[PDB]
């Protein structure tokens, strides 16, 4: 009969002096707060009731409050921003630190839980629990000699909360607590769950989402290997993350993209530019524009791993989204490529799918398409192919196109469109 | 997923 | 050219 009680039942067992009294009221709302149906959080938090699962976080003597109030603790703060900052104001965050060191472990991974809902909330929090010493006690309960004798349950708790310590933005972690938590990072990118691996590959999305030394201090722990194998999974909820992180490293220096070529991972691509999951064919699209951006012999591998008949085919019929990464992708080959390399990209089948992409209602990819013609021409300049590439244009319904666009609001795409017509049309 | 809710054990 | 997030 710890099962349908009311706030108030709840609090006078709570006020009670008897602390077997306290802890079936303790479990009591526990159970409401873990029910499906808009658990009454704001309640529990009206009737004045964290500070009193706070305190019972400290009774040693009494292992089952500290659980059935860190459990209770947890649910409130796996809320609003308001309700995370109700049992930070309650003192929380040091008493959870201390149940870390519990030798029950249905209580540490409890505090592990809570202390990633804190940290999940945003910088403040998660720099707030950093404050508060949270990552030498989290890091100590994975110093075991193989993570393969932790509980599944436990190890992927501990996953999570350090995933969301490496989490969010403005600021990004301190780059001493990332330097911290990597090593452990590493090993777990290691482990053979594949919930850890996905939360895994999270915090590491999450690292590498920043200026390029963020991105080093990843880049320099060795882990891009096994990233381009977790690229290769099965699990979706795997893939997603390891190609995020690709994605975040290649937005960084050539140096730092070359190395993601190294390990393989253009080998990866023909599956992702086809993948039947729309996110992860526009992300891929995205990592491949932040490639095409590189260097001339970058550019060259794209090409031998056959990966411009399938830049091609997204450019061709893709959701809207990844057409534009495409396009992008494009422009970014066209711009920074050899003669030779330009020349492959029309002998692919290039311009009609690019033209086709000019009777979209969107401005930029307008002008990133126009760029891509420019480049392509300029090529053409280069080797008196101007005429031929003319043709090419307007024979699939391109000049057409590029006509009514020298009559459009953007001044941009009218600039653009009337130099081309001009000079070639 | 930012935060998550204990359901059951 | 340059990358971009």
């Amino acid at each position: 009969g710890t099962v349908n009680w009311s706030v108030e039942d709840i609090v006078k067992g709570i006020n009670s002096n008897n602390l077997e009294s306290q802890l079936q009221a303790t479990q009591a709302a526990r159970k409401l707060l873990s029910r499906e149906k808009q658990p009454p959080i704001d309640n529990i938090i009206r009737a004045g009731l964290i500070p009193k699962f706070v305190s019972f976080l400290g009774k040693t003597d009494c292992s089952p409050i500290q659980f059935e109030s860190a459990w209770a603790l947890t649910n409130i703060a796996s809320g609003t921003s308001e309700q995370t900052k109700a049992v930070v104001d309650g003192g929380a965050i040091p008493a959870f630190i201390s149940l870390l060191a519990s030798p029950h472990a249905h209580i540490s991974e409890q505090a592990v839980w809570a202390l990633g809902n804190i940290a999940g909330d945003g910088s403040a929090f998660r720099d707030l629990v950093i404050k508060h010493g949270a990552i030498d006690p989290l890091l100590a309960l994975l110093a075991v000699p193989d993570l393969s004798t932790l509980a599944c349950g436990y190890l992927r708790n501990l996953t999570w909360t350090l995933s969301n310590l490496c989490r969010n933005k403005n600021p990004a972690p301190p780059l001493d607590a990332v330097e911290q938590i990597l090593p452990t990072l590493v090993r777990l990118l290691h482990h053979n769950d594949p919930e850890v691996l996905a939360d895994s590959c999270w915090a590491i999305s999450y690292l590498t989402d920043g200026p390029n030394e963020r991105i080093e201090m990843v880049v320099k722990k060795g882990v891009v290997p096994q990233l381009v194998k977790l690229l290769g999974a099965t699990e979706l909820p795997i893939v997603t993350p390891a190609l995020r992180a690709i994605g975040n490293i290649v937005t960084g220096t050539d140096e730092q993209t070359q190395k993601v070529i190294d390990a393989g991972a253009l080998a990866v691509f023909p599956s992702l530019l086809t993948n039947p999951k729309t996110n992860i064919q526009k992300e891929a699209t995205w990592t491949m524009s932040n490639i095409t951006a590189g260097r001339q012999d970058q550019i060259q591998q794209v090409v031998n791993h056959g990966l411009v008949p399938f830049l091609v085919g997204v450019l061709s019929k893709a959701d809207f989204k990844t057409q534009k990464e495409a396009a992008w992708a494009i422009t970014n080959y066209t711009s920074g490529g050899t003669v030779e390399q330009i020349v492959y990209l029309v002998h692919c089948g290039i311009i009609e799918p690019l033209m086709n992409l000019l009777s979209a209602k969107d401005t930029k990819i307008i002008q990133v398409i126009l760029d891509a013609i420019s480049n392509i021409f300029q090529a053409a300049e280069k080797l008196g192919e101007t005429e031929k590439l003319s043709i090419m244009i307007e024979e699939c319904g391109g000049l057409d196109k590029i006509e009514a666009l020298q009559r459009h609001e953007n001044e941009s795409v009218y600039k653009a469109s009337l130099n081309l017509i001009e000079k070639y049309f | 997923p930012v935060k998550k809710e204990k359901i059951e054990e």
